[PDB]
């Protein structure tokens, strides 16, 4: 987490991914959710999801996983603690899951969900 | 004077006269474990004030039983001090006996679970106090009693941040929605509809934390987002209100 060495070698290959999150990271003005994020940099998704239990955010955990298409794991979290809008990220999820059985054809399965979601 | 038990000499004596041990403890009564006074208040069945008296010292073992042994509520103000005996830290099993007679499954009618709140505070254990703040609150919730149940977790998040405690985002989610829900009717009041509507938004994404009053407060959001002019959140509220 130098963020200045880093910096200079993303310029070195030329990667502006890498230099965007860089100054995305530097922007963001908290330790442990730099590493969180730099752990979800790398792919370790459920070290980052642990990481994000662990300092009491099931907010930021579920937005991790609301950007990959974990949505199993969405319902599994919202199974437990409070949201500020619960309802709405469910169904989302029920849809999203239906949707994801539907695109296999995988109908009876994507029935299930549809239902639970409207 | 500075004498353990000269002047209850005298009070054993006089007959061994009650109101003399009924004032004598107010003030100043005795020191060494203060038992004089202990088997003085506990003879003849009075099982009740040797408890109070063995707070002085470590008596207290003897009569917490006694405070427990009661499935009912003998005196609240001996609850809440045998709450505070168990707070002395011994880390006793009389302080998970006293644990289950508040949750009360051997008794079967077991008072109001703040006292487990603040069992638990005392104890020091913070991650089970704000676990039983947000069971008394949801159910509190779940009953239909909002105000009520806003009350009681905003005493108790202010009890757990008085101490410099980090509470659990639960916790803050809980008394955010019961606050919310509270400021709706101000909001309403008032006649000001876009910050009742919001409000009601807010309240309605989370309409499962209110089961009771589902239908209502739904209804309300769709005439407040009617009146603010948020129609589209109308419409779809509405169209959530039709399903069968």
């Amino acid at each position: 987490l130098d963020l200045y060495t880093a910096e200079q070698a993303f310029v070195r290959c030329k990667d502006y991914q890498g230099i965007k999150f860089v100054k995305r990271l530097g922007k963001l003005l908290s330790e442990s959710m730099k590493q969180a994020e730099v752990v979800g940099y790398f792919g370790r998704f459920e070290e980052a999801e642990r990481t994000y239990l662990e300092m009491d955010r099931r907010d930021l955990a579920i937005g991790l996983r609301l950007k990959l298409g974990d949505w199993f794991r969405v319902l599994q979290l919202l199974k437990t603690g409070s949201g500020d809008a619960d309802d709405s990220l469910l169904e989302q999820a029920n849809n999203a899951i239906g949707d994801y059985f539907a695109d296999r054809q995988k109908w009876l399965n994507a029935v299930q969900y549809y239902v639970q979601g409207r | 004077s500075k004498c353990n038990n000269e002047a209850f000499t005298l009070a054993q004596q006089h007959n061994k006269m009650e109101i003399y041990a009924d004032i004598i403890g107010s003030e100043d009564t005795t020191n060494e474990d203060y038992q004089s006074i202990a088997l003085y208040f506990e003879g003849e069945k009075r099982y009740l004030q040797a408890g109070k008296f063995f707070l002085l010292c470590g008596q207290y073992s003897r009569a917490l039983k006694h405070f427990l042994k009661c499935p009912s509520s003998e005196d609240n103000v001996a609850i809440e001090m045998a709450i505070e005996t168990v707070g002395q830290a011994k880390d006793e099993l009389l302080t998970n006996q006293l644990i289950d007679h508040l949750l009360g499954e051997n008794d079967g009618m077991p008072k109001d679970a703040k006292y487990l709140f603040r069992l638990y505070m005392a104890l020091k254990q913070y991650r089970e106090a704000a676990q039983t703040a947000i069971i008394i609150a949801r159910e509190e919730q779940s009953a239909g009693n909002y105000r009520n149940a806003h009350d009681v977790l905003f005493s108790m998040y202010a009890e757990l941040k008085s101490q410099k405690i980090k509470i659990p985002s639960e916790m803050a989610t809980n008394l955010m929605i019961l606050h919310s829900y509270i400021l709706v009717k101000i909001h309403v009041k008032n006649g000001d509809h876009m910050k009742g509507a919001r409000m009601l938004i807010r309240v309605a994404n989370n309409i499962s934390k209110f089961p009771s009053h589902i239908v209502p407060i739904l209804t309300s959001t769709v005439i407040e987002c009617h009146r603010a002019g948020l129609k589209n959140s109308a419409f779809s509220f509405a169209a959530m209100l039709m399903r069968p």
